[PDB]
């Protein structure tokens, strides 16, 4: 009942509810039907406030959904450093993969977060980690035509 | 003009003869509706993309058909919704007044140059362009009780033997298919296809080359060898007829000469073209006709054709299929007819006994008995003449009226009958003097009546064209009393009426009518006593006065406001919403709980539940569904507990338990187009191409702010989808043109395989039906599925989707709206308790200028209405109060006077509202036209008592308050009169409980409590005023 | 053109046919569909 609350708190960034939610002993294991739990969504819509409360509240800083995403690919894929940052402090694996192999590495290096790449590397994140098709970061940087990444990388 | 007619009877009695017949002509040709045309025209264009999300449906269709809507005549505004349901649908609605016929074929003409632009899968399907309609005439339910038909069986049955039929029905406009015909439905297995290394493509192209029609030529075609004997036609390939010829279509010949067809890769049946749907009618599979009345038809004997249609194929329905009627307007049409006949039948019969009850002679009630019908039909003939319909408006307009019509009557017979028993004279001379006095009055009363009612015709959008209804009724009716008054009436008064012996008032009489003469003479002797004693402590009367104004302006705030009375209509909806993610399957186990709750809870009063899965009252997901609850008929159900009202409260309470839904139900307005009059229509817009998501953001930003007022602003919320869950597939193109596999049959496998793909038609028992190839649903229903799905790659190998495919979980809107082409979203909510529209519209700009940048703003629907149609009230309030005056001003050749008459509005108003505000009704159409017809009555004797008060001092050379007691005495009787009368006729009006009496109620008492107030009143501040006002301007 | 009466009636003088419904002043509609491919359908409205 509360799971279900705190799910459309989190996402809707309802720092208040989510609050009361804590207090109430609302499931921070609670997941959608693709098992996105509170954190994935906080994470997904850049809430830093809500994860930084989700995690002291005992939530799965390695949680997955279905397809084998953690909140730290949603953070740093969609560039949200603040939040890459307090999940990677709260013991977020940056090696992390989802079933396509795919790193938080990969993310931001696709969608070209520079700050959010340096933040991954300075908590090790694995440069030549590939994917399903054999492709690191640096391959992803070089087809984008990122050239900053590109020297970063390097 | 009356003089004329006293010496022409014959003449006044042609006219009268000619007045009937015209009317009675009028009655039978003229058009039957519950409501008529008040919404402005609107025109709906309706797409189809077969597996597309609202994305992919917004940027290949939406767009591209919104930036060629241009050098369009009269377009107000433009919206449009994109939706994961595969539809598109772009409302354009146009300017009050203007040809809906030139707005849809502009529209169709410039679609007609984007279709080029448009994917093929869509201009396949077609671009519907249609007049926008929320108004059926009935809901023709089809349904099978024996469980041999599923909702697919029903709806191509009805397609093929009863749509065409029902359409071709006298006064039946549109008819809509609930539910679709069959279609060829290929169910591909990518098992049996990676096995003979087959794929979607194949299928597709093997189904297009062998089901066709190829056109050949002739034997003998021009030019030919002359001599040639023989002309035939040369028949080729034709489409395919059966599930059994589409089984053996080939595709591929193996090595071992082995053949491979179609049946062997694919299940293959009729089926519905769409699956998204389910229609349910107490449990059972149903389908249905959506059936709208034809303009200028009449809608009782189109329901009665419909019907009669519907009899006639009866015999040929296969073994199950009932016909049922879970909505129709009719039995609501017939009872609003049959309550304003008896209404009108029972005012003339009480008009008889008012008129005999004092008058005393048979003679003198048969005079109004004839001129009220006379003028009534005469009215039809008038509306007809207009181009208006019989409907809830227009006849409750004439209900409205009987007590202007009533008054003419009785005030023409009541002066002859008082001049001939003071004077002796007789019936010709008396009524010569009689009309004499008040001919003048009665054409100054006629003006002052059409300056109140004319400038209300005058407002613009959906609420002017209702106002439109009433004035012109009103108008007509009250013209054609006071014709037939200076005509009619004048000649059967000179005829009809026998001598009254001078001081013959009744009182040497025996009996109850000796009793009753010499107990009202007393009266009006103790009532000029009492006026005159009123006239000697005016001051206080004018302080007892301004209270009664200020009491008046009091209750006028405190009483809500509407523009119809909720009326149960016998049916009301039911949401039922399911979180994002939820399947047909878990909405369909609620919306079986809300079925079984109505016909068990509700069992004395639910008739049938019309449960349809994925549908609102438009293509909704999987995670939406709704219950169309027909109630039986009020007569079955009595009381105030077994109303729409409570029964809506009860189950909305009952469904507050269900968990993993959020069911609640509602009853739709009197009007669809209506919503609530202290509701808003808010379009909240991207104006800087800032995105959905930003869009998300500052609409939140905004309902946020909303609730920190709710002093002002009530239950501001969107009108939209909440994004949702989302499989983004990401085809690697790198590793597709490494292993030899065309992009194009990557896309065409996984949209015709997981979104179905419309192929190309058949012709089944002689109706050309779509053919659709799709996975059977064990093969495309989770992400495991994507990879059990092969691509043939150049060199013939098979490649799974998994080798070159990435996916990922991602959030997207179901439903994307746009509002004048830019992206937008629709917020709802209405103005706190106490507190204007205007106002709440006014806080919901200001909390707005404080949105991120480039988020813009705008009014719709009824907001965008209201502040046209709110800008021009003053000015028509202002105008009707100068002509008023104006026309008193030349009646009674003086500037002064006419506040005399004009300062009876408040007698009226003050009693409409206290009973209005008493019983707990609301301040709506039906009450403001009530308070018309009081303010235009009390105003007629007001009027008449001046007249009268003024003559005597002009012409006679009475005193001040000498003619003022004298014109008060003479005009009692008639004013007692006209007002025991009409207050009885709406007395049923008031009471009424059963079918369309909130209407009833609203018309009735707000004009019961008006007249008893405006009466009462009157007879006491009338002769005050005329004094104060004579008094104060020598 | 290259289809018969049967096949033009069907795919084509039905399909418009069914949709001639709702249309002002209607007196009459009438057509024919010919084995030459063509299809031909007069609606006739009321005078005036
Ligand atoms: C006054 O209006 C009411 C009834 C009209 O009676 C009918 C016959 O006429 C309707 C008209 C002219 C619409 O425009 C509708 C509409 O836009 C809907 C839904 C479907 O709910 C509707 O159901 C109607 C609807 C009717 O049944 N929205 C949608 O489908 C979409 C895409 C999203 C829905 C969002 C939420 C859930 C919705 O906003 C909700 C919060 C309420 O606001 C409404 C349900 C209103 O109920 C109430 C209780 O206040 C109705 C507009
Ligand atoms: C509930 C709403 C119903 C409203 C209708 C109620 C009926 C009464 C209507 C008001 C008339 C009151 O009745 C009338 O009042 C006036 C004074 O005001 C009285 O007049 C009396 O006072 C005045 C002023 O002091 C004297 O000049 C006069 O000599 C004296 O008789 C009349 O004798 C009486 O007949
Ligand atoms: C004797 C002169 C009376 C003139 C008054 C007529 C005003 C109506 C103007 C008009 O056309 O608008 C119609 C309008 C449409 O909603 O109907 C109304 O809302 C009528 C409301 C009654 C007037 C209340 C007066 C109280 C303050 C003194
Ligand atoms: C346009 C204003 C009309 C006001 C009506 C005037 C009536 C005066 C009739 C005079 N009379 C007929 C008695 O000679």
């Amino acid at each position: 009942d509360l799971g279900k609350k705190l799910l459309e708190a989190a996402r809707a960034g309802r720092d208040d509810e989510v609050r009361i939610l804590m207090a109430n002993g609302a499931d921070v294991n609670a997941a959608d039907v693709v098992g996105w739990t509170p954190l994935h969504l906080a994470a997904y819509w850049g809430h830093l406030e809500i994860v930084e409360v989700l995690l002291k509240n005992g939530a799965d800083v390695n949680a997955y959904d279905t397809l084998g995403s953690t909140p730290l690919h949603l953070a740093a894929h969609f560039g949200h450093l603040e939040i890459v940052e307090v999940l990677l402090k709260n013991g977020a694996d940056v090696n992390a993969k989802d079933d396509n192999g795919i790193t938080p590495l990969h993310l931001a290096a696709n969608r070209g977060h520079l700050e959010i790449v340096e933040v991954l590397l300075k908590y090790g994140a694995d440069v030549n980690a590939q994917d399903k098709f054999g492709k690191t970061a640096f391959d992803i940087s070089i087809n984008n035509g990122n050239e900053d990444l590109a020297e970063i990388l390097q | 003009m009356p003089n004329f007619f006293i010496d022409r009877p014959i003449f006044a009695w042609v006219i009268a003869i000619i007045i009937m017949l015209a009317g009675g002509l009028a009655i039978l040709k003229l058009p039957v509706a519950q409501y008529p045309t008040i919404a402005p025209p609107a025109v709906t264009i309706s797409a189809s993309y077969p597996g597309a999300d609202a994305k992919t449906v917004q940027d290949t269709v939406t767009q591209v058909i919104e930036q060629n809507m241009n050098g369009i005549d009269n377009l107000m505004y433009m919206s449009s919704n994109s939706d994961s349901t595969g539809t598109v649908q772009i409302t354009l609605t146009f300017e009050s007044g203007t040809d809906a016929d030139i707005a849809q074929v502009q529209v169709q003409n410039k679609l007609q140059l984007a279709m080029p632009l448009l994917p093929q899968e869509v201009q396949q399907q077609g671009v519907s362009v249609e007049k926008s309609s929320s108004s059926f005439l009935m809901v023709v339910g089809v349904i099978n009780t024996d469980g041999t038909m599923t909702q697919e069986d029903i709806s191509d049955y009805v397609a093929a033997n009863m749509k065409d039929a029902i359409s071709r029905t006298s006064g039946v406009g549109d008819v809509q298919l609930f539910g679709s015909q069959y279609a060829m439905r290929i169910w591909m297995n990518p098992n049996e296809l990676n096995k003979f290394q087959l794929t979607p493509v194949d299928v597709i192209t093997a189904i297009k080359a062998q089901n066709a029609q190829v056109a050949a030529g002739q034997l003998g075609g021009t030019p030919p060898v002359k001599g040639q004997q023989l002309n035939a036609s040369i028949i080729a390939q034709t489409r395919l007829t059966s599930t059994e010829e589409f089984g053996k279509i080939l595709l591929k010949v193996n090595q071992d000469g082995s053949r491979v067809l179609l049946r062997d890769v694919a299940k293959i049946e009729l089926g519905g073209e769409n699956y998204d749907i389910i229609a349910e009618f107490n449990g059972q599979p149903a389908s249905g006709l959506g059936i709208k009345l034809a303009t200028g038809a009449n809608a009782l004997d189109t329901a009665a054709a419909i019907r009669a249609e519907l009899a006639k194929m009866e015999p040929f329905f296969p073994s199950g299929l009932k016909i049922v009627y879970p909505y129709d307007t009719t039995p609501f049409v017939k009872i609003s007819i049959h309550e304003v006949v008896k209404t009108l039948v029972e005012a003339i019969i009480l008009v008889f006994l008012v008129m005999y009850l004092f008058l005393q002679n048979f003679r003198a009630t048969l005079i109004p008995t004839i001129a009220v019908p006379v003028v009534l039909l005469g009215t039809f003939a008038v509306l007809a003449a207009f181009g208006f319909s019989i409907n809830t408006l227009t006849m409750f307009g004439m209900v409205l009226a009987i007590g202007l019509l009533v008054d003419d009557a009785i005030v023409v017979v009541e002066n002859v009958e008082r001049v001939m028993a003071e004077e002796g004279l007789p019936p010709k001379e008396a009524t010569r003097k009689s009309m004499g006095q008040i001919q003048g009055a009665l054409v100054g009363i006629a003006m002052v009546l059409s300056a109140v009612f004319v400038p209300m015709a005058f407002f613009g959008g959906s609420t002017g064209a209702i106002y439109r209804q009433f004035s012109i009724t009103i108008v007509s009716a009250m013209a054609l009393s006071v014709l037939v008054a200076l005509i009619l009436t004048p000649a059967l008064c000179a005829t009809m009426l026998k001598p009254i012996a001078k001081g013959d008032h009744g009182e040497g009489k025996k009996g109850f009518f000796g009793w009753f003469n010499r107990m009202f003479e007393k009266s009006t002797h103790h009532y000029t006593d009492s006026v005159g004693g009123i006239l000697r402590s005016t001051g206080r009367y004018l302080v007892l006065y301004l209270i009664i104004v200020v009491g008046m302006a009091y209750l006028f705030v405190r009483l809500p406001s509407s523009f119809l009375p909720d009326e149960d209509q016998g049916v009301f909806m039911t949401m039922v919403q399911l979180p994002a993610g939820a399947t047909q399957e878990r909405t369909q186990k609620v919306l079986n709980e809300v079925t079984h709750y109505y016909l068990t809870k509700e069992k004395n009063n639910v008739e049938s539940v019309f449960a349809v899965n994925g549908f609102g009252f438009a293509p909704r997901p999987q995670n939406t569904g709704i219950a169309f609850v027909s109630l039986k008929d009020w007569a079955d159900r009595p009381g105030e507990e077994n109303k729409v009202e409570a029964i809506t409260m009860r189950a909305t309470r009952a469904f507050s338990q269900i968990k993993d839904a959020m069911v609640f139900a509602f009853n739709l307005p009197a009007i669809v187009e209506l919503g609530t009059a202290t509701g808003f229509d808010f379009e909240l817009i991207d104006q800087a191409g800032l995105g959905h998501e930003k869009l998300t953001q500052a609409r939140n930003q905004l309902l946020a702010e909303a609730a920190k007022h709710p002093d002002m602003l009530t239950s501001v919320r969107p009108n939209g989808l909440e994004d949702t869950p989302q499989f983004k597939i990401d085809i690697d193109q790198e590793k597709a043109q490494a292993l030899g596999v065309s992009i194009n049959d990557i896309n065409t496998t996984l949209g015709a395989a997981w979104g179905g793909s419309y192929v190309n038609d058949f012709i089944d028992r002689g109706r050309v039906k779509k053919v659709y190839v799709m996975s059977e649903a064990k093969y495309r229903m989770l992400p495991d599925d994507i990879g059990d799905w092969y691509v043939r790659a150049a060199d013939g190998q098979m490649v799974p989707f998994s080798a070159f495919s990435s996916s990922r979980w991602e959030y997207g809107s179901p439903r994307l709206e746009r509002y004048n082409g830019l992206p937008s979203m629709e917020i709802l909510g209405q103005a706190a308790p106490g507190k204007s529209t205007g106002e709440a519209m006014e806080l919901m700009e200001q909390l707005a200028s404080k949105l991120p940048t480039g988020v813009g703003y705008d009014w719709t629907g009824m907001s965008y209405q209201e502040r046209l149609s709110g800008n021009q009230a003053p000015s028509l309030y202002a105008i009707s109060l100068i002509v008023v005056f104006l026309c008193l001003a030349a009646l009674y050749e003086s500037w002064s006077i006419p506040f005399s008459v004009m300062l009876v509005v408040p007698l009226g108003v003050i009693g409409a509202l206290l009973a209005a505000t008493f019983r707990g009704l609301t301040n709506d159409v039906y009450f403001q036209v009530g308070l018309l017809t009081t303010i235009g009555l009390s105003a007629k004797n007001a009027i008449l008592i001046v007249e009268f008060a003024k003559d005597l001092m002009d012409k006679e050379g009475k005193g001040l308050i000498e003619a003022t007691l004298d014109a008060v005495r003479m005009r009692l009787r008639p004013i007692l009169m006209t007002s025991l009368a009409f207050i009885l006729g709406v007395m049923p009006l008031v009471i009424s409980t059963g079918a369309g009496s909130g209407a009833q109620n609203a018309v009735g008492t707000g004009v019961m409590g008006g007249m008893v107030t405006a009466t009462v009143l009157a007879i006491f501040f009338v002769p005050v005023f005329f004094v104060v006002v004579r008094r104060r301007f020598s």
